[PDB]
């Protein structure tokens, strides 16, 4: 995504992420977890660490 | 873990207890009564679990691995007992029922029970006694008999 | 047939069903077992002659 | 509607959400197997309930 905040008087950054749904439906019904994974990275000059 | 607190909010030493919630036990004894082109399967449990039901799956033939039931067989349904009756069911051929104990907590491992039809034609034909008068017979026998 | 539960009842759906109409499949099980006495008395007396 | 209140009992601005409870969907498909003077009807919904 990236947004280039480039503010001046910031101290800490808080990210509000999430998932719209997490069910794992199967045939005939029922549901199970889903194992979603996300990653938050910083610019750090040239290398996104 | 339960702790006691006094009027000043000071919690005391903890006391602990442990328990478990597991899937219901698999059915122990299965009664497969036969009938006229039909098989009635009634599973049973060693100990009775009010919340349990049984998933019945049908297979016209056996499978080497009992873990393929969810794909290699036809899921008949869920009940306390199941009656299977169709023209695809014919006496003299064995059928297999993969049944498992299920409830809200979880599902038990499958148990396979082999069922057979009645294969007792004479008992049913006794009810057919002296009643087939003339017209039920095939045309060939009708014309042969008339001569 | 209509879907019902505690919340309410759904609109009806009409399905047309028929019997087997496959007598021969059942007669194959009746093979070689009607010996003498199942037949009607008229055939019994005619056959005895 | 949910509102937040501080230690002095002053409620905050409301936040609203909406939902619905409706009758279950009518059966989608009907399996009518035949038999010996018998019909076995099994309905199925598009989504399991």
């Amino acid at each position: 995504i990236t947004r280039t905040i480039t503010s001046a008087n910031i101290d800490r950054l808080r990210f509000t992420f999430g998932v719209q749904a997490l069910v794992e439906t199967t045939s005939k019904g029922d549901r199970n977890p889903s194992e979603v994974r996300l990653l938050v990275q910083i610019q750090r000059n040239g290398g996104w660490v | 873990t339960v702790r006691a607190v006094n009027a000043w909010g000071q919690q005391g030493d903890p006391a602990s207890v442990s328990f478990r919630i597991a899937a219901p036990a698999a059915p122990s004894r299965i009664e497969l009564t036969p009938g006229y082109f039909q098989i009635t399967a009634t599973p049973h449990l060693a100990v009775y679990d009010p919340t349990v039901q049984f998933e019945f799956w049908f297979s016209e033939k056996q499978i080497a691995d009992i873990r393929q039931v969810e794909t290699s067989t036809r899921y008949l349904g869920t009940a306390l007992y199941w009656i299977a009756a169709s023209i695809n069911i014919k006496p003299g051929h064995d059928y297999y029922f993969y049944i498992r104990s299920v409830n809200t907590v979880g599902k038990s491992a499958f148990v396979e029970a082999v069922g057979r039809a009645s294969d007792d034609a004479e008992g049913y034909l006794d009810f057919f006694k002296g009643k087939i008068t003339e017209s039920h017979l095939g045309k060939e026998l009708l014309e042969k008999v008339e001569l």
